[PDB]
């Protein structure tokens, strides 16, 4: 009995900079969506029942079941439009 | 402690004066030392009763420090503070030297570092390896003031532009449970930021010129990477050399840990380059 | 190489070479433009330690020395050193002793003590064995 | 080295002569 | 021990090229005279307190077998201790190995001048100078 | 240790590489194993010599986490290492 | 409260220009390490 595995499929979101930078939307807006619509994102703590708990921000289970949804997501520009984040993250698949 | 680019009377008196507050009183404790020196580096040495535990003593006092730690400036508290047991004195020091001179003094000194001290710290009895005269092996950009400034920059938005391009972020998992009927399949997003090489760190944008051409870090300044390229300073005999200091932890072997030095040093030989060799001269312990 | 390390930024060696690179340094004013910072800043010379030694919580002066056994022994000279110290230092300093020298001065008469109680003992023991009071002077007494 | 080898020589001498005679005078003085 | 203890202050705000060069003539001095085996200099490193300093530096002078040499550690260091004096770029001095290793840096005393009553850096200093120039009046004691 | 939304690859790298690096070298250790999965947790686990003291150990091992604490991101940073003495294997279950 | 809404600032105002016109700075030395020259002095540089 073995519970190695190392065929689980991984997704590869690479930022390209360049073209980024041509786009007009900055890293730290680019990357802080990823980090809040996919990733968890802890906001801050509240009080109930005489303790503390956190309060987390994160999209909902439906939006966040594709690739497509992924390339979706928008951010504003300079110019602060709203644009899809699919024209400057080079999504891939990987295996780990 | 660290304080990089701190006069000695700055770092006694906001860092060391902070600590021995907090150090004093630690049972079974003889006498504290505090150097404060000019390269921005701060040394206390707390000599404790003979016969006490060291393991026991390093606690308590890495315990006091770390209550301190939040009086010590950020610059410093940025940087870290390290407690270790150790011997003052030098117990046996390691020489890399090139019998014909191949080799500069940023190829030894790195060796040193990235191959040579990470495998003698792993060894039993060791208290501190301490390179003599070699600084640490990090990245290290030379601005040029004249450029930054025709540039239209200043030193703080230089900093600003390779602190927000090099970043690390997490991206979740695809098909997460609060779905409203069940996934089929779990898939990790992997989302990277960081960089690696000097080429990367030169491709970082700074700002865009009146005529439409990005400026890239390595258009201001000199970029660099090693533990220092200045010559060599250390010396065997007369000739140069890279001296390597081991400091054994109280109540260790001195025979046993000069033993385990001297065969794992004959182990790393083995995959030396060519012209590169080691010697101990220096061993109080055969003395012993 | 699987490690991390550091990264530091600071302006190359040959602009930091003497006062006049320190006052040529630019720096953007609120108008946008960039002016050099040697017409805000005053630079002097100024005398300070270095290092700066603390010993037990208060500034200290280290002091290592060693003397000549056939001349002066290292009891002796540890204690002309003390007489030395309340004679120059002034009022409201003082040395203190480190390394060996701390050992030598903790460390109490430890020949008055157990001389005296291990002849007693030996005193004690052979009075015991033989039954005589004076039986065993006739020994102790080749002690001295 | 030096002490024990001055102090035995010292002991041997000196105790063959003085022991007999501290055990004579203490042994009179008793019986007086 | 089979080994000495050497090295070098150099004048207030001297470059660690100018320790350098001392160290250097130290180490030739050194492997010149007999019974000396090596050389080991770490120039910028403090020998009372092994922290970084750009006015000092340290030599570890190695010596051979007892069997190999007609003259004693004593006798070795007072000839270096002689033959270093004559620099006159900067103070130098060699000591003997401490009698227990892992306590101390050198033989002889060792002792801090505390300043206990905030008098300053300025009268501390002025008391190391005092108590050096008892200490080297002294019959029988070296410069501390 | 914790890091949401980060995959088992580069916990490996930029949190259990610190900390394995920091951690070896205690006294009376055996052996030791650190699992990083999916669910963004972090797992190392010294074993020790029998015999040994569990007290005096806990604290040496966290006081090595916390000589690597530097090491850590900072959104790793901000939720904390628990170190804790700790039997691997269960002891009793209750079920609600 | 009053001297201060008086001039225009808010707390925060205030607060903020305190703790950006007290502040340690670290200035290092002069003919450091990294000349391409050996340096025949090295003096350090207090900025207060």
């Amino acid at each position: 009995i073995s519970t190695y595995q190392a065929n689980v499929p991984q997704l590869d979101v690479q930022v390209d900079r360049d073209k980024a930078k041509a786009q007009g939307v900055s890293l730290t807006e680019l990357f802080g969506t990823l980090q809040t619509y996919l990733g968890s994102s802890y906001v801050n703590d509240f009080n109930q029942f005489g303790r503390t708990w956190r309060v987390m921000a994160q999209a909902d289970g439906p939006y966040r079941e594709s690739v497509e949804d992924i390339a979706n997501l928008r951010t504003r520009n300079n110019q602060g439009e709203m644009v899809p984040i699919g024209s400057m993250v080079n999504i891939s698949t990987t295996y780990g | 402690a660290e304080y990089p680019g701190a006069n000695p009377k700055v770092i006694a008196e906001t860092v060391a004066t902070p600590l021995e507050e907090a150090i004093n009183g630690v049972e079974n404790m003889m006498y504290m030392k505090s150097v404060a020196g000019s390269d921005g580096v701060l040394v206390t040495t707390v000599t404790f009763r003979p016969g006490t535990d060291p393991d026991q003593a390093q606690v308590q006092v890495q315990n006091r420090v770390a209550q301190a730690e939040a009086r010590l400036p950020e610059d410093v508290r940025r940087l870290g503070i390290t407690t270790q047991k150790q011997s003052p004195t030098l117990t046996l020091v390691v020489h890399l030297f090139s019998p014909n001179g191949k080799y500069d003094s940023l190829y030894m000194r790195n060796y040193a570092t990235l191959k040579v001290k990470d495998e003698l710290a792993r060894l039993p009895g060791v208290g501190q390896i301490q390179i003599f005269g070699s600084g640490e092996y990090a990245m290290r950009v030379w601005l040029d003031p004249n450029k930054v400034a025709a540039r239209g920059l200043t030193a703080s938005d230089v900093v600003t532009a390779m602190q927000e391009q090099n970043v690390q972020v997490s991206a979740g998992q695809l098909g997460a449970e609060p779905l409203p009927q069940e996934s089929d399949f779990l898939i990790s997003i992997n989302a990277q930021g960081r960089l690696h090489t000097e080429e990367e760190f030169g491709n970082i944008i700074l700002k865009t010129a009146q005529d439409g051409s990005l400026v890239r870090l390595r258009d201001v300044a000199r970029i660099e990477m090693g533990s220092g390229s200045y010559a060599l300073r250390s010396q065997l005999n007369n000739k140069d050399a890279v001296g390597i200091g081991i400091f054994q932890s109280p109540g260790a072997n001195a025979i046993d840990l000069s033993n385990a030095v001297r065969a794992k040093m004959a182990e790393l030989a083995t995959r030396f380059p060519e012209d590169m060799q080691w010697a101990a001269p220096y061993d109080p312990t055969v003395f012993v | 190489f699987g490690r991390t390390w550091r990264v530091m930024a600071q302006a190359d060696g040959p602009y930091r070479e003497s006062v006049e690179d320190i006052a040529n340094l630019r720096t953007r004013n609120n108008q946008g433009e960039m002016v050099p910072i040697g017409s805000m800043v005053n630079i002097s010379t100024t005398y300070g330690p270095d290092p700066v030694i603390r010993y037990n919580g208060y500034p200290a002066a280290d002091l290592i020395g060693d003397a000549d056994p056939r001349v002066l022994s290292s009891s002796q000279a540890m204690t002309h050193l003390e007489e030395l110290s309340k004679q120059i230092l002034p009022n409201g300093m003082n040395i203190e002793w480190t390394d060996l020298s701390f050992q030598q001065a903790t460390q109490g008469n430890t020949a008055l003590i157990v001389f005296p109680v291990a002849v007693l003992l030996a005193f004690l023991v052979l009075a015991a064995l033989y039954e005589s009071w004076t039986l065993p002077l006739a020994v102790i007494l080749i002690v001295p | 080295g030096i002490t024990v080898f001055s102090g035995m020589l010292g002991v041997t001498l000196f105790g063959l002569f003085l022991t007999p005679v501290f055990y004579v005078t203490l042994r009179k003085l008793v019986t007086r | 021990k089979l080994y000495l203890i050497g090295g070098v202050k150099m004048p207030e705000g001297s470059s660690l090229a100018r320790t350098d060069a001392v160290i250097r003539k130290m180490s030739e001095i050194g492997m010149n005279t007999e019974g000396v085996d090596y050389a080991v200099a770490f120039p910028g490193l403090n020998a009372l307190q092994f922290t970084n300093t750009p006015n000092t530096g340290t030599v570890f002078f190695g010596l051979k077998p007892f069997d190999q040499r007609k003259h004693t550690a004593a006798e070795i260091n007072a000839e270096i201790n002689a033959k270093i004096a004559q620099i006159q770029q900067g103070f130098g001095f060699s000591i003997l190995p401490p009698p227990i290793l892992g306590l101390g840096q050198g033989s002889g005393y060792s002792l801090y001048i505390q300043d206990r009553g905030g008098l300053g850096y300025g009268a501390l200093q002025s008391a190391v100078n005092a108590m050096s120039g008892a200490i080297m009046q002294t019959p029988g004691m070296h410069f501390p």
